[PDB]
């Protein structure tokens, strides 16, 4: 499975959440920005590691970074 | 059957002028290979007087087509409506451009 | 006017010009001096 | 002289050369009557040729075993021997006209950096002061010196940007 | 109100960011106890296109 | 379900795809990365993999020796060895029809056979090796030398025999053991082989383990060597009327300094080597007894380190740290070796052509190109790989803590300086040589060669002419006979090197002219731009201004998305990738340059280089297009010739090179549509479903297909111009 | 809000089939199912390719992957403003309901959700390579 | 002296490059093909 992280540079701006074709993000409640909210990688299970949620990301420099690892049927994106 | 076609002569200047070979005829230029002489003579056209004549016209016949481009755009453009009457344009391109163009050609 | 000058003032306009009045002037200098090898 | 090379003025191989070149233009101005176009070019290459040979052997170039002139480029050799017109003076040449150009250049960014769109008048060419600039371009290099030696040519390192390490 | 004057013109410390060693304009400083309360603006865009980020305290110096 | 391969990595063991086929097989080698590895097991996999390495080797010699000796000509080559084609092994292929087996038999018949190139004929000549029985006794051995090593490889892997990582730390120890035995004592047993055995073979003695005791080496014996009458050693020499292999003009020195060439081989004297081997073997065994290990004698490698700082702070902290560094980091380590052996296979090639050391070796013209180009082509890819490895040191070794203020740390704060100052040299050769070529095209193309611009080579002339060539007029130290570097070498070697740097046959020190130095700047910009490659690779390693966390990523990953503006080939492996390429074309460019240099002195016309290499149109057609036919004609509508492997090889590297054009233009997105239709017909079809895959089917990864793409692309280079290059030499003499 | 049931036997938009559609892994390891409520018949586009007329009311489509029912689930969402939900399921009857996971769409901040895969530290304050070497396997410095 | 026969290549050709493959293919496709206990 490829290895999400998210720092502590997040603004909770959620664009790569919405930005997730395989819905790997989330929202969760925080203090340490103006939002009030940072991006969480619950289901890294199903990283691809198309590496949209960084395209979105705007903070210099990412606060979400993936990092490909094991390959996996799903990792490797296989409908079969 | 002996003269070779040519239509480009270049400047002698850096020595390139060796590139005017000797194609014949008391001539010295570059070997064409477009065919435009076959096809001149074809046509039927004797003298480069009927050449520039013919040139003079294609550059009146670009002015006209600029001005249609500019005529067309900024003082009459076609409306959508227009451009979607694809029955009359086939009509008009398989009648008139085609047709007509081969009946004139054969005059 | 003042639009069409500023648009003689772009870029590939001027490097056109540039380069035009560039290229003539080495050319027009070897076709009074040709063959210049040495100083 | 040098390297064992021989003056062009003292080559056979570059008095056959010229032959050679001089027969080619010759064999072909024969096909041609005398007044034709053809004729008249095909002369004027040969004395064109024929001025080349001459004034190359004048400028006291040296010739290879090929017959061909070959160029000094050592500073010693070329000063110490007649050959500085070859490679050392054509250096400064070259240098003065390089170093004006990137003077100029490197001055108008300056300039339009302090403008408001710098992006700008570098898309669309602030004519007017190029050509002031390119004008006042031929002092550039006792400005380069002047420059270099108030501290103002280089850029302090704590205002350059560079990666992590 | 902690921070650098809005309208100053402040130099980035952080190395990873794009603007080290660049000078960027102070947007405003969120005096709430934000981990980032700086909000640079710079003319340059970075590789993203962006042109403003938010920096620490520490992150940046008046320059 | 996790499959068994790779059991060194449990992530592709659960790979369900053929991925996991090809990287298990692509990071067998990467130790470092294997599951559950520590430093010390990490050392002894490398210690027993080394001794595999060494059986290998062994066993490769071992083979050669013995199909010369049971399917060759030595015996009937060392008869005659100008006119006799040296026979490298027998042709045994069921495919081949009648008039291959004849085109293909020659070397005294006997059957199709293939000609040696590899120059082992005139080595083994040279050392004494005179029989077939000799050939074979040496096979044998050599076969059991790997089997040693290859138990060594075993047992020092067992328990109550693993080495210690301390043990693999001891460096001081290491060093002395290596310079004075693996370097001093080898060459001193070297020198005893030449003295006792190749030079008597060579004046017609025969010395074997038979009568080698009962033969004395010099008829002084070693009475001259212990009391200090050295000289008596060099009295006596063969003479230039000696004919190699028999007593005729034979002498009796042993030791010598005479230099140039032995007039009838054309190659160096055996007594001018027995005497350079002692030499070097006295100076090995003295550098050995410099660090110290038990005696209280000796340096400590790190203090040295350690005291080397400028006074002034012009390198920060000097070298402290940098033992540590060089100690704890294997890539480091690798990095250096590398560097230096590919240096020094590079000079193998140029001293070995310009020095010819084998009897019999610079007449061998197609042997000459083949050794050339072959350590030449080896030397590019070790420069390379050394590069890889330093930027592999700086991402997994590298501790910037640890380095803080030396010279290493230093680097890094001034690689844009570096890169940049790389990027404007690069830039101003290769403006400058193509300009200076494409205007000489030009005026080659309107015909008038007398205004092409020809710059002469003076600096190197000028050197030429220091060393003895008098053909420049510079008349300066060799070139002098009133300069005291003249006199003072009088008596020793100079009359010999000088005979010899002034014929013009040889090659040393070849004539040079205004093609030379059009061609040394190619070089130079080729050099330049790959070190430019490796070099932004290693320094940017670590990270960039695009990548500023790069180290987190490691030396290979397929890239960063195309998110900040696009990142594809941003990993330091990818710029070794890259720099392959212009390495290829840098030893491409050399080796092109060696050829049609030697071609034109072998066929007694160097004018025709002199005066064609100075165009690229006349590289073109004078070297690649002329040089062909015969090679293109070896099998065509009339028939074929034993040049036939060799124009069938010539068109098998064109499609290699070629098929790898895929790999490296198609990238990997349009293979997978590709294949994903592919599973769809596999399961749609009948009979075909039944069957099935254990493994996914799925398209290369973007690095493996760099890689793919790359060896492709480099086996067809090399088997292209190996092919072209054999047979221009051979065909043409 | 409890997590749904899904209903096996819900009506599938109409659809005359394709050669994108499920293979053997279907059978083997896990497909996904997605489920949506249309308020009119729309014709939409099957992520697998070709058009398809969603039914009035419970609509019910089986996709091979993840992304292709999330990539159905963003065109129902931003062109039809239906919300959709969609499953994993097993060869051996289990059901496990992904989308959304606590009926919030992940993009809007929603209580309960813990943070994972998240570092109080910015990347640059990462550790060398060299601090994570001779681990039990290949790592980053940031997974530490 | 260690001389092998003429039939060696007519033996040992087809063996290593035709035989000898066959055999290591086949017993290298299975280990991968294996799954770890
Ligand atoms: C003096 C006459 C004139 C003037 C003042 C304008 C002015 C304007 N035109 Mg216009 N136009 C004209 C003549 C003119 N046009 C003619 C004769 C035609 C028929 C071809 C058109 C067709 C036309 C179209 C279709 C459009 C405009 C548009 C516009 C407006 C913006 C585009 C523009 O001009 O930027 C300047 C653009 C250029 C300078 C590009 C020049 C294009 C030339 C013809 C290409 C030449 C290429 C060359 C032959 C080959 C190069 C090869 C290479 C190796 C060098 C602008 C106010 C655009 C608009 O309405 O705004 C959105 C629009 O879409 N014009
Ligand atoms: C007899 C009627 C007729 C003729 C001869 C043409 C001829 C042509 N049309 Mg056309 N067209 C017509 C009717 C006609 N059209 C009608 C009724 C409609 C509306 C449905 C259209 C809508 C239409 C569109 C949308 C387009 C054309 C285009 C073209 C040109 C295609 C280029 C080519 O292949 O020819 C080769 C070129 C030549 C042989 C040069 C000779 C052209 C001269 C001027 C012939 C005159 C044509 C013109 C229609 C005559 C009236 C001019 C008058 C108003 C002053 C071509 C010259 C294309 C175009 O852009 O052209 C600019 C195009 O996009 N036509
Ligand atoms: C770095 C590459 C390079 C260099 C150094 C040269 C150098 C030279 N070329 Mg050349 N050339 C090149 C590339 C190069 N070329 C390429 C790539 C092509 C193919 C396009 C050509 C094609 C070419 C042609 C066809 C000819 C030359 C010629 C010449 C010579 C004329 C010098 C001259 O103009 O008088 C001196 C000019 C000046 C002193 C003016 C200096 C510039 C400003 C105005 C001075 C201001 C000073 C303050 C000269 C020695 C000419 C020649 O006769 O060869 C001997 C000529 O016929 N070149
Ligand atoms: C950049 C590389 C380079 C190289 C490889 C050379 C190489 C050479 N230069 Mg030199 N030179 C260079 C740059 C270079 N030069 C530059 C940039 C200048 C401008 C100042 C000069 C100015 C120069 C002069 C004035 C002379 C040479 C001379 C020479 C030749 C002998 C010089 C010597 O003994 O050692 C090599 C020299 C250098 C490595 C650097 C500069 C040369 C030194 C400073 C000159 C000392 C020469 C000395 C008197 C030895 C010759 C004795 C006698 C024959 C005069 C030699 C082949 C001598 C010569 O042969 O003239 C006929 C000569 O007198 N050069
Ligand atoms: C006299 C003591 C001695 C000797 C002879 C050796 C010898 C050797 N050790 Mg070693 N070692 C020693 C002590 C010694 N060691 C001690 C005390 C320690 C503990 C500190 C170690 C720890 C150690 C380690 C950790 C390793 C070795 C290794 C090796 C092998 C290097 C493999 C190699 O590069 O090929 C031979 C190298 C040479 C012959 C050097 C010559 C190379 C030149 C440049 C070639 C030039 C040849 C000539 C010019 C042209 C030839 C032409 C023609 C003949 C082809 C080598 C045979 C490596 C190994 O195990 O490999 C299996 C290795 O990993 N040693
Ligand atoms: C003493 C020499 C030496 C040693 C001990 C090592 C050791 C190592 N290298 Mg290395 N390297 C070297 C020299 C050396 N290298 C040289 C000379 C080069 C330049 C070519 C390189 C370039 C290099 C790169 C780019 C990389 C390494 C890597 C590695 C590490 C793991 C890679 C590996 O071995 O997996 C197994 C290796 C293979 C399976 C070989 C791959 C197949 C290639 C394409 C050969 C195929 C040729 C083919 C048979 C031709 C057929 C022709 C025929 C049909 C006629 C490893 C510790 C990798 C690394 O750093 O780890 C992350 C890595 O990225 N090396
Ligand atoms: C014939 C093929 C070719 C050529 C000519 C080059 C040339 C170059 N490569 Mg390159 N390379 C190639 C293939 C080639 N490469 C391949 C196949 C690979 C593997 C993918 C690489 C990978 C590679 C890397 C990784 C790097 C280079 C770099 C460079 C540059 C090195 C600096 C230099 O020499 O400046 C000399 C400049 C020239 C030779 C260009 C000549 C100037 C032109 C021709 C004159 C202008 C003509 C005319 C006026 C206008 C023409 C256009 C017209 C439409 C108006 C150089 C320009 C390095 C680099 O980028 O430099 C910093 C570098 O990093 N190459
Ligand atoms: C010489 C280089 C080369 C070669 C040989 C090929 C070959 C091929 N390409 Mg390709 N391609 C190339 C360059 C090349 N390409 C480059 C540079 C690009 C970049 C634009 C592309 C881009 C490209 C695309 C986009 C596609 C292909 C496709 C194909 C395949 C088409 C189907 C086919 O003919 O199967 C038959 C195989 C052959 C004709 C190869 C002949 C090999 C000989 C005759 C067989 C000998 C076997 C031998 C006896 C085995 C024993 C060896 C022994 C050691 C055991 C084909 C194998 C298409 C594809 O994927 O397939 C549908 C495809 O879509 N290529
Ligand atoms: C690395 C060393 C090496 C290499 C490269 C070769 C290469 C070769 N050997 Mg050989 N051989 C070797 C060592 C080696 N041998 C040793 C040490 C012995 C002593 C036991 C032999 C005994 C031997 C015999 C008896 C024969 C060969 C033959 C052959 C050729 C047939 C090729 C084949 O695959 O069939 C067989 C390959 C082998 C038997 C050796 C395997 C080596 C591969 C290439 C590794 C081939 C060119 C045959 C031959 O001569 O064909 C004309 C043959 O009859 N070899
Ligand atoms: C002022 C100017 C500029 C230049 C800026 C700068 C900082 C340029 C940097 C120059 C530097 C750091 C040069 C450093 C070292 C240079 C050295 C050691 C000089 C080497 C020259 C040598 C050895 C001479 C070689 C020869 C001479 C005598 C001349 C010829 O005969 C040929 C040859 C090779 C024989 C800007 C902005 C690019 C814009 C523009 C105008
Ligand atoms: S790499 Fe792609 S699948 Fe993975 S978290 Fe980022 S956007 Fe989602
Ligand atoms: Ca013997």
């Amino acid at each position: 499975a490829h290895i999400v992280k998210i720092y502590d540079t997040c603004i909770g701006c959620t664009q790569c959440v919405r930005a997730c074709p395989l819905d790997v993000l989330e929202m969760v409640p925080w203090d340490g920005c103006k939002a009030s909210q940072m991006a969480s990688a619950p289901r890294t299970e199903d990283c691809v590691g198309c590496k949209r949620c960084e395209t979105a990301c705007p903070t210099d420099f990412l606060s979400v970074r993936v990092y490909l690892g094991s390959e996996s049927t799903r990792s490797m994106g296989l409908s079969y | 059957t002996h003269i070779k076609p040519s239509a480009q002569v270049v400047w002698p200047i850096v020595g390139q002028e060796i590139l005017n070979g000797d194609v014949g005829g008391g001539f010295q230029g570059i070997q064409i290979t477009s065919g435009f002489f076959q096809l001149w003579r074809a046509s039927g056209i004797t003298s480069e007087l009927q050449l520039y004549t013919t040139a003079i016209g294609g550059l009146v016949m670009a002015a006209a087509m600029f001005f249609a481009g500019w005529f067309h755009y900024h003082k009459a453009a076609p409306k959508l409506e227009w451009f979607q009457n694809v029955e009359s344009m086939l009509n008009h391109h398989l009648g008139g451009l085609l047709g007509l163009g081969s009946l004139a050609w054969a005059g | 006017m003042k639009d069409f000058t500023t648009y003689l003032s772009t870029a590939p306009v001027i490097a056109t010009i540039w380069f035009t009045f560039t290229a003539g002037l080495l050319i027009e200098i070897n076709r009074y001096f040709p063959d210049p090898l040495v100083f | 002289d040098i390297a064992g090379l021989t003056p062009c003025s003292e080559s056979k191989a570059y008095a056959k050369l010229e032959k050679k070149e001089l027969k080619t233009l010759e064999k072909r101005l024969k096909q041609y009557e005398a007044d034709s176009a053809p004729a008249v070019a095909l002369k004027a290459t040969m004395e064109r040729t024929k001025a080349r040979f001459a004034n190359y052997a004048k400028a006291g170039l040296l010739c290879g075993n090929d017959g061909l002139p070959h160029l000094i480029a050592d500073p010693g050799l070329a000063l110490k021997y007649g050959h500085a017109g070859e490679v050392f003076i054509p250096t400064f040449g070259f240098l003065y006209v390089a170093g004006y150009i990137g003077y100029v250049g490197r001055q108008y960014l300056i300039a339009v950096k302090g403008e408001a769109k710098p992006t700008d008048k570098e898309i669309i060419i602030d004519v007017p002061l190029a050509t002031k600039l390119a004008w006042q371009g031929a002092g550039w290099p006792l400005a380069a010196v002047q420059e270099l030696q108030r501290g103002t040519l280089l850029e302090k390192e704590e205002n350059i940007t560079v990666s992590p390490r | 109100e902690v921070g650098p004057k809005r309208g100053s013109l402040v130099k980035i410390l952080r190395p990873e960011s794009y603007w080290f060693n660049q000078v960027g304009k102070v947007v405003s400083v969120d005096q709430s106890g934000v981990r980032y309360p700086v909000v640079v603006r710079f003319e340059n865009q970075n590789y993203a296109g962006v042109t403003t980020n938010n920096y620490a305290l520490d992150e940046v110096v008046a320059a | 379900a996790t499959k068994l391969f790779p059991k060194f990595s449990q992530g592709l063991a659960q790979d369900p795809t053929t991925r996991r086929i090809w990287y298990g097989l692509a990071m067998a080698h990467d130790f470092e990365s294997h599951d559950g590895m520590t430093e010390e097991n990490l050392y002894q996999k490398i210690f027993a993999s080394h001794f595999g390495q060494l059986s290998i080797i062994f066993l490769w010699t071992s083979g050669n020796l013995f199909h010369v000796a049971w399917q060759g000509n030595f015996e009937q080559w060392v008869t005659d060895p100008v006119h006799i084609r040296p026979i490298a092994h027998a042709i045994w292929d069921p495919h081949f029809g009648q008039p291959a087996v004849e085109a293909f038999t020659r070397g005294g018949a006997s059957g199709p056979v293939n000609i040696s190139t590899s120059g082992v004929y005139q080595w083994w000549y040279t050392i004494g090796m005179r029989t077939n029985q000799d050939l074979y006794v040496g096979s044998v051995f050599l076969a059991l030398v790997s089997a040693i090593f290859l138990f060594a490889g075993w047992l020092h892997l067992q328990p109550n025999f693993q080495p210690s990582l301390s043990w693999f730390k001891d460096a001081e120890s290491r060093l002395n053991h290596h310079l004075s035995g693996l370097f001093g004592v080898s060459s001193l047993a070297w020198t005893g082989h030449l003295v006792h055995v190749a030079i008597p073979e060579s004046r017609g003695q025969h010395v074997g383990w038979d009568n080698f005791l009962s033969v004395l080496p010099h008829p002084q014996g070693l009475t001259p060597f212990f009391t200090g009458n050295w000289a008596a050693y060099a009295q006596s020499p063969d003479t230039a009327s000696h004919v190699f292999g028999t007593a005729q003009g034979s002498g009796q020195a042993i030791l010598t300094f005479l230099g140039g060439f032995h007039p009838q081989t054309q190659s160096l004297w055996l007594t001018d080597m027995a005497h350079h081997h002692l030499a070097i073997a006295v100076i090995f065994i003295v550098a050995g007894h410099m660090y110290r290990t038990n005696f209280g004698i000796g340096h400590r490698m790190q203090a040295i380190l350690e005291a080397h700082t400028p006074p002034s702070g012009s390198l920060g902290a000097g070298h402290k740290g940098l033992f540590d560094t060089v100690n704890n980091s294997l890539h480091f380590q690798l990095g250096l070796a590398l560097a230096s052996v590919g240096t020094i296979t590079s000079l193998v090639a140029q001293h070995m052509y310009s020095l010819p050391p084998y009897a019999f070796q610079a007449i061998d013209f197609t042997t000459q190109a083949a050794l050339y180009t072959h350590h030449q082509y080896i030397a590019g890819f070790i420069m390379c790989g050394a590069f890889a490895h330093g930027a592999i040191f700086f991402i997994r070794d590298y501790d910037p803590e640890q380095n803080k203020g030396n010279v290493l740390a230093r680097m890094l704060d001034h690689k844009e300086a570096l890169i940049s100052h790389l990027s404007w040299v690069s830039l101003f050769l290769g403006f400058h040589t193509l300009g200076l070529y494409v205007h000489n095209d030009v005026m080659q193309a309107f015909g008038t060669p007398e205004k092409q611009i020809l710059i002469e080579p003076v600096f190197a002339q000028w050197i030429q002419a220091a060393h003895g060539k008098a053909l420049y007029g510079f008349d300066f130290l060799l070139s002098s006979k009133t300069s005291a570097a003249f006199a003072n070498g009088q008596s020793l070697w100079l009359p010999g090197w000088l005979d010899a740097i002034n014929n013009n046959q040889n090659s040393l020190f070849l004539t040079i002219g205004p093609g030379d130095f059009l061609v040394h700047h190619a070089i130079a910009l080729g050099l330049h731009t790959t070190t430019l490659i490796l070099v932004k690779g290693a320094l940017d390693a670590r990270g960039s201004k695009l990548m500023p966390d790069k180290k987190d990523f490691g030396y290979s990953f397929p890239c960063d998305g195309p998110g900040r503006g696009g990142t594809c080939d941003i990993s330091a492996y990818d710029a070794f990738y890259l720099a392959v390429f212009w390495m290829l074309n840098t030893i491409g460019w050399v080796t092109f340059y060696w050829h049609w240099k030697h071609l034109t002195l072998w066929q007694g016309n160097v004018a025709q280089f002199d005066e064609s290499s100075t165009y690229l149109m006349g590289w073109l057609r004078d070297y690649l297009w002329l040089n062909s036919s015969q090679l293109i004609n070896g099998y065509n509508p009339f028939g074929m010739n034993s040049l036939s492997v060799w124009a069938w090889t010539f068109l098998f590297g064109h499609l290699i090179y070629a098929t790898g054009f895929m790999f490296l233009i198609s990238w990997r997105g349009y293979w997978q549509e590709l294949i994903e239709t592919l599973v769809w017909a596999h399961e749609k079809t009948p009979l075909a479903n039944l069957v099935y895959w254990k493994d996914k089917p799925v398209a290369l990864s973007i690095v493996q297909a760099r890689l793919v793409g790359l060896a492709h692309f480099s086996v067809g280079y090399i088997f292209t111009y190996a092919a072209f290059l054999i047979a221009s030499t051979s065909g043409r003499f | 809000w409890t997590v749904p049931t899904l209903n096996p036997d819900t009506p599938s938009p109409i659809f005359g089939g394709s050669t994108g559609g499920l293979l053997r892994k279907a059978q083997t390891e896990e497909f996904y199912v997605i489920t949506w409520e249309a308020k009119k018949e729309q014709i939409f586009e099957m992520p697998t390719g070709g058009a398809a007329i969603m039914r009035q009311g419970p609509n019910l489509l089986k996709f091979g992957k993840k992304e292709q029912c999330l990539a159905l689930t963003t065109q129902l969402r931003n062109k039809f403003k239906l919300t959709p939900c969609f499953y994993r399921v097993f060869p051996d009857g289990k059901v496990q309901y992904l989308h959304p996971a606590d009926g919030v769409y992940p993009e809007k901040v929603n209580a309960g959700r813990v943070g994972a895969n998240q570092n109080m530290r910015r990347i640059g304050q990462n550790v060398n390579p060299i601090k994570v070497k001779f681990s039990g396997r290949m790592m980053s410095p940031a997974e530490i | 002296p260690f001389v092998p026969p003429s039939w060696a290549p007519s033996v040992f050709v087809p063996l290593t490059g035709l035989v000898l493959p066959a055999i290591a293919m086949a017993t290298l496709f299975v280990y991968i093909e294996k799954e770890a206990p």
